[PDB]
């Protein structure tokens, strides 16, 4: 139920992390 | 001085002007009221972060794809879900500019896809805008810190 969205914050906390070394 | 909600919603609204018809959701018109939105989406300041924040939606097109619709077709309350999406970025570990961009970034795309699906009944555009405006709120604080939007483009990123 609340799955789908900790999933998108995993991906989005990741993609900002390799944004960092951008 | 802009606040985080002032400058998404230039951001969608400038998508919006460069993608199909260049028409306005009623839904962005409602918003740009209430906010009450002092921010051009023309801006010098938009123009740079809309050019950043597509960058990111191409590098990571699929990914964003897949996450949106996971979340719109799983969500019995589209608002309040966005805000569950916006602290488990954020308060897991220090907020950074990336993982603010990012946000950006999906909430653009996610408010790209609803104006440009003629068949989004207008209930899920207006709560999925409202959603994303007023989680973001939830960064001031730290762009404070940084400066403001405008410091970090003109000499950050
Ligand atoms: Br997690
Ligand atoms: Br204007
Ligand atoms: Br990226
Ligand atoms: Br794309
Ligand atoms: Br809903
Ligand atoms: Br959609
Ligand atoms: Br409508
Ligand atoms: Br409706
Ligand atoms: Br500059």
């Amino acid at each position: 139920d609340m799955r789908p969205e900790i999933w998108i914050a995993q991906e989005l906390r990741r993609i900002g992390d390799e944004f960092n070394a951008y | 001085a802009y606040s985080t909600r002032e400058i998404l919603l230039a951001l969608c609204i400038r998508d919006s002007r460069v993608h199909g018809n260049g028409t306005l959701h009623p839904v962005l018109e409602l918003a740009a009221r209430e906010t009450p939105l002092r921010l051009s989406p023309e801006d010098t300041v938009v123009l740079r972060y809309h050019v950043l924040l597509e960058e990111i939606i191409e590098r990571n097109s699929e990914t964003f794809t897949e996450t949106w619709n996971r979340f719109i077709t799983h969500t019995e309350h589209v608002d309040l879900d966005f805000n569950s999406v916006f602290l488990e970025i954020f308060h897991r570990g220090d907020p950074s500019l990336g993982r603010a961009l990012a946000w950006m970034a999906w909430c653009m795309h996610a408010c790209r896809t609803l104006c440009c699906n003629q068949s989004t009944p207008y209930y899920v555009v207006d709560l999925s805008v409202r959603g994303m405006l007023e989680a973001s709120e939830g960064l001031d604080g730290w762009i404070h810190q940084q400066g403001g939007w405008s410091t970090l483009i003109e000499d950050n990123i």
